[PDB]
RNA sequence: CGCGACCUCAGAUCAGACGUGGCGACCCGCUGAAUUUAAGCAUAUUAGUCAGCGGAGGAAAAGAAACUAACCAGGAUUCCCU
RNA sequence: AAAUACCGGCACGAGACCGAUAGUCAACAAGUACCGUAAGGGAAAGUUGAAAAGAACUUUGAAGAGAGAGUUCAAGAGGGCG
RNA sequence: GUUAGGACCCGAAAGAUGGUGAACUAUGCCUGGGCAGGGCGAAGCCAGAGGAAACUCUGGUGGAGGUCCGUAGCGGUCCUGACGUGCGAAUCGGUCGUCCGACCUGGGUAUAGGGGCGAAAGACUAAUCGAACCAUCUAGUAGCUGGUUCCCUCCAAAGUUUCC
RNA sequence: GCCGCCGCAGGUGCAGAUCUUGGUGGUAGUAGCAAAUAUUCAAACGAGAACUUUGAAGGCCGAAGUGGAGAAGGGUUCCAUGUGAACAGCAGUUGAACAUGGGUCAGUCGGUCCUGAGAGAUGGGCGAGCGCCGUUCCGAAGGGACGGGCGAUGGCCUCCGUU
RNA sequence: GGUAACGCGACCGAUCCCGGAGAAGCCGGCGGGAGCCCCGGGGAGAGUUCUCUUUUCUUUGUGAAGGGCAGGGCGCCCUGGAAUGGGUUCGCCCCGAGAGAGGGGCCCGUGCCUUGGAAAGCGUCGCGGUUCCGGCGGCGUCCGGUGAGCUCUCGCUGGCCCUUGAAAAUCCGGGGGAGAGGGUGUAAAUCUCGCGCCGGGCCGUACCCAUAUCCGCAGCAGGUCUCCAAGGUGAACAGCCUCUGGCAUGUUGGAACAAUGUAGGUAAGGGAAGUCGGCAAGCCGGAUCCGUAACUUCGGGAUAAGGAUUGGCUCUAAGGGCUGGCAGCCGACUUAGAACUGGUGCGGACCAGGGGAAUCCGACUGUUUAAUUAAAACAAAGCAUCGCGAAGGCCCGCGGCGGGUGUUGACGCGAUGUGAUUUCUGCCCAGUGCUCUGAAUGUCAAAGUGAAGAAAUUCAAUGAAGCGCGGGUAAACGGCGGGAGUAACUAUGACUCUCUUAAGGUAGCCAAAUGCCUCGUCAUCUAAUUAGUGACGCGCAUGAAUGGAUGAACGAGAUUCCCACUGUCCCUACCUACUAUCCAGCGAAACCACAGCCAAGGGAACGGGCUUGGCGGAAUCAGCGGGGAAAGAAGACCCUGUUGAGCUUGACU
RNA sequence: UGUGGCGGCCAAGCGUUCAUAGCGACGUCGCUUUUUGAUCCUUCGAUGUCGGCUCUUCCUAUCAUUGUGAAGCAGAAUUCACCAAGCGUUGGAUUGUUCACCCACUAAUAGGGAACGUGAGCUGGGUUUAGACCGUCGUGAGACAGGUUAGUUUUACCCUACU
RNA sequence: CGACUCUUAGCGGUGGAUCACUCGGCUCGUGCGUCGAUGAAGAACGCAGCUAGCUGCGAGAAUUAAUGUGAAUUGCAGGUUGAUCAUCGACACUUCGAACGCACUUGCGGCCCCGGGUUCCUCCCGGGGCUACGCCUGUCUGAGCGUCGCU
């Protein structure tokens, strides 16, 4: 597959949550927004929220869609910038923060208005910060510590919707509509019982693998299918 | 059931008559002229489909500009000028 | 702030001139595959091959030397014969 | 510019070429009628009488269809009629 | 008498070049429609009885499922029935699986050929799919089959030596 | 309109090729005019009525119809008069058969206005090339307008469309 | 105007900002209002009237546009503060953040009648025009309560989603006060109130919508997108008979009733004993009442297995609204009981379950090779790991910071291996692939450096990636032996020894969809069983996520046995219809060297034709299939050609 | 006629005794195609090929029955042999089965051919198109006298022969 | 006898075989050898007294004004001082279409000038001229703490 049939389908899902545009007001200030009304939006399985500003300079009713944090309200007060204070809720830069802080919504790069650590039950843990140079390590969900130039700015709290991949699925049913909500590639083909014409594990009278299921990394398309440079295999024993 | 039951489904055409050639070439979902060519400019023709040069000639329309071209090329191109009357 | 120019770049129902495309037997510049031959076949041959793109003319191409040449020398280009 | 190429078109002439299943597929209201959703494919088809003088008049029969007359050198040429 | 050119004639199993098709089939998106009559009582809840407590039973309410018999509707297991030069280049009878949910689908649009689609059968792609239709190269190749037209007279054969 | 004779030239001699086109036979008056219940009498225009007309009787489809109307699609197939060349597998006076004519009337009915899936011009860039990517993507992107001043016009420039 | 929801008749006001309709999923239940039906009486038309019958059927009102009155919803503001807890639904929920008791008030009103509106229309009877005439005159165009009857609309409330159920044009609603208006009246501006005047361009409007107008070479049993839907029987939009509407049997008519065909039934007696094959065919069938095992994921089994009943006529008892402990008036259906009685008759025609116990596979609903296989195939609930932090994972591309994933961030994007519940997933890096690491490094292109030569040429160190080197990798491929002695009668084996690689098949299952020998040995069912179940593995060649054991309910899955019944059979026989046959009209196709009386001989080793022997004596009709090596297709089997295609590899380039 | 089967010759000898009732060691002479082999004459412009169901005639290498010989035939009974094919030679469990086994009975339950008798006469159970399962081998597309399971059967009306 | 199978002489039907006729095809050469936004090629639609197809033409529509010459056409209606035809140098030359205001549902825009309406006071109707792309030398207009002149 290369396009136009495995793409997920994006039709009541509109717009995407970004992070605020910085300026002075987020460099060496603070101002205050309100939180309208959290409601689920189609297609991410964590819900949104409306949290409505104003320009400083122009007189529009701003707004702006932000991930919804566990516990929290609608109708109330948000505070954002680098002089405001450690609640629930708040965007601040990463060098006002001291080391040891559960933050979502984090910026690889300043600039990006949000990327990394933002799906459903997901944080990024700041292990330790350094004054010089400005440097701050962050250990991923993943486990790998990344070096961060802490310009960046980010929300306080882990993100609502944790928990949901615990229960496994019930019935098919529910499964078809989900995956038929999500994308069309759920109906999931075995390559041994795919043609041997275009998927290269296929073929034989019997069902048998008969080839050595790892493969180099310098592989062209078509042959890269499998275990891709697996190093071990099996029951993971330990850590 | 691939045949007469098949047939019946078949009721929405998709080729229609075109208006720059004239002919039953017009789909309605690419909106593209299979004959000539109606958005682009220049008409389609090849070398290979020897029977489609000799299907739309020169000489099967009216050449009513063409032929006083002959009559006047043969005259030796006078411009506006009278007959010697009575 | 205010006053006059040189350069870069701007929009037309500004006056007036151009190209668009049908066709094209001949021609100019480019891309230019295999059926086949090699009793098989890959080097070679078919083969600057069909086909495709762009272009004007009654012709186009074309033209006066950083030439043939070791002869006692000739001296723009073109077609035919050996 | 000069001698070089022309299978399409504009005006003709000529032929040890063919003669209505032949010759251009098409000698006639031929790429026309017709088929395919489409790029496309693609037919059958001449010979009245020199001259229509194309049959008036009687009868059978609802009319169709016959039997006698007339024309002309001959109907031995009777409306799909060398 | 022989060779090369179409070279006594016709004939494939295939290759390349260029256009055209998702109106049948297959996957989506948008906007909409439809799907009788009955069984089972899953949850919330009331009263009573027993018990020191913890709590346990009894009698009603009530409507839940990838629910069932089953209509409309979707396809046709078996009888290899009728027909089998058919009404029909794939129809009909007895006969079923399923029928509030992985249900069928009316219109517009996206996906085209060493490519697409595909709950995976080289399965389907306009009565054609182990590589769609039409035209050109193409009169491609054929140590191989099929045929190849007047008379009279004279002469008069071999199924082998060697090689690839 | 044609033959012989002297030289020359050929698209010059047929029995086949599951040869090509066209024509005609045995077959053969054979097989056949059987998916879904049902018709029977009186008169009639007409030469002519198992099939057409009206009058009577007996039934079927049983509201999920053998009913009335729509969309796609078909394009005069709707109606009147006359006709008897061909068709309705016999049949026909009849019929969607042939020829002459009529027949569709909107301020209030739908399209027309807009967007959805999607397509696409164009800044820009690429491409020898017909052309290709993209729908903001590197752009000199609002030709619109409330009010104030100044010269001028139409109606005593008064007030408005004015410029 | 009022404490207020809000109303009346116009009752200003820019830029800009905000909000609403637009504009929103499905299902269950309840209530109200209409339409179509049901009934009693009264009217206009007809049929029955040998007999009775206050009998049978057709029919009985009102649009758009403005207003009032019913009737619903009220999450709308006040007087007041409730536990000894209250109002209240079919169900529930709410309540000192404000229940019940009381007053007002807006929203929809399609139900009532008023203007429209009886003038029109529907009938009955008569008067003309012989006719042309929205002709003419009298009467009716009713009186009422109901109903889980069918359909439509509205309102209330709950449940379902790991799925959250669309955008655009349009309008007014709200703050907002820079401006336009004026000096006491005939004020100015302002008018969304009632009016008055003129127009609203263009395109199409006929017919069918189907066994004769759409497509299928056609009057083609096929496909075929939607609306409207009477009475009884009955739970039913199921089946049957009748109302409105339509129809004249679908490319033909008449005659008799042969065989053999097609569709149905009936069949004395046995009842799968015929046949691979209860295949086909047949029996049971609904409702009420009693009642129900093995195993179990306790949900299913289950309608388990099983039994009794199924008429007519005429009675009794039980369950409600209105008015003034209490009496009267209106009453719509269900259930229970009893006697008489019908030729044991009753789900009298239609509808209309086959079960019980075993073996194997797959959980199952679902997709499926249009047109030979619907299944053990696939989708599959669960589990296991690989890579990747946007300077990248994967795919596409000829190209431009190319596009998709990405409107996306490890609970994410792709890729596999297996695949309901429950236990395990062992050993082994021998080999092939994957990953990590380096100058301690055999090997090592191009280019650069240095040296010799008059120069093209020659030599030397350096020599990138990769190979080799050291480790892991068996939810990667795969693999997991052979020979001898031996324990107190013997048979047979514990145990011990040797060869050898990577340890040499761990535990289970099993003559299996898996054992050649083999119909392997034992109990079983039967007169008999190459059949099935239960055993031991010693297994040509079983074996532990290429999977194994187990498995409740189910599969248009594959087999075994018993009840149930049947012309499957014994063993054939009979009836109807459609057929076939003859007559009127019409009217093919295939095949064709030529024709079809035989036996023996030979042959290219099986002839109708040649030779010798038998024979042959007009012409047609209904059957039959023995022959015409009956028609088909240059065999679908095999081989060859120096003939072509697809898959695949470490063949070659 | 390599294989199967049958009939004669000499008669080591068995048969208590005794070659020839019943036979037979050693060789040995002929036969056939309901079988397995060799051969390659015609058929690759095709003769629809496995078994099971119904169907008829023909042959005798005779199982019984009719009529006679021959014993180690007291009687029944056993066979050895002739004339001799007129008339007879079942049912069921399994296997797809040809073949083979068992039970009950009778008179025998003897052996064969007809282009491997036999589809415009039936049946597809297994082979014998592709779909899947398990086991082995091949690194790999695939192969397994090793299995499992479901897998489209057209037409006589022409001539002869029969009635 | 009749009827049926075969052969021969004469005649009738289907067929158009042989021969003949050809305003028709095939080849070669000669001189010339040109379209168009001043709207080309192509397609659709209308135009005749009775007019289906071909041909001819474009609302001036089977064709005009004019020249040489001189009494037509036919199945029928009608008239030398120019009917028939040949010539054409002048004009007309519809809609789509390189098609040029946008799409291509023929629906929607914008500017200017005239006639009803009026008595410019504006709505409605009719007619005409206009309205695409990139580019060139003359005019137009404004951008640039790049330059610097002057206050
Ligand atoms: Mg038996």
């Amino acid at each position: 597959g290369a396009g136009s049939v495995f793409r997920a389908h994006v039709k009541h899902r509109k717009g995407a949550a970004r992070l605020r545009a910085v300026d002075f007001a987020e460099r060496h200030g603070y101002i205050k927004g309100i939180v309208k009304d959290i409601i689920h939006d189609p297609g991410r399985g964590a819900p949104l929220a409306k949290v409505v500003f104003r320009d400083p300079y122009r007189f529009k009713k701003r707004t702006e869609l932000f991930i919804a944090a566990e516990g929290i309200h609608t109708g109330q007060f948000v505070y954002c910038g680098k002089k405001a204070q450690l609640n629930i809720g708040n965007v601040l830069p990463v060098g006002t923060m001291p080391e040891g802080t559960i933050v979502c919504c984090l910026e690889e790069k300043p600039g990006d208005r949000g990327k990394l650590a933002r799906a459903s039950g997901n944080y990024a843990t700041v292990i330790s910060h350094n004054p010089e140079t400005k440097k701050t390590r962050v250990k991923l969900p993943s486990g790998s510590k990344k070096v961060i130039s802490s310009a960046n700015r980010a929300v306080v709290g882990v993100v609502a919707g944790g928990g949901r991949i615990d229960k496994p699925i019930l019935k098919a049913g529910r499964a078809y509509h989900k995956y038929k909500a999500k994308r069309n590639c759920w109906p999931r083909v075995r390559g041994v019982a795919m043609n041997p014409v275009e998927h290269p594990f296929g073929g034989g009278n019997h069902q048998h693998i008969g080839k050595p299921s790892t493969i180099r990394r310098d592989a062209p398309a078509g042959r890269k299918v499998g275990l891709i440079a697996a190093r071990r295999t099996g029951r993971l024993r330990g850590t | 059931t691939k045949g007469t039951s098949s047939f019946g489904k078949r009721r929405n055409k998709t080729h229609t008559l075109c208006r720059r050639c004239g002919s039953k070439a017009y789909h309605l979902q690419k909106s593209t002229c299979g004959k000539c060519g109606y958005p682009a400019k220049r008409k389609r023709k090849y070398n290979w489909s020897a029977k489609a040069k000799r299907r739309n000639t020169t000489g099967t329309g009216r050449m009513r500009h063409l032929k006083i071209v002959y009559r006047r090329f043969r005259h030796g191109f006078r411009e506006g000028t009278t007959p010697k009357p009575k």
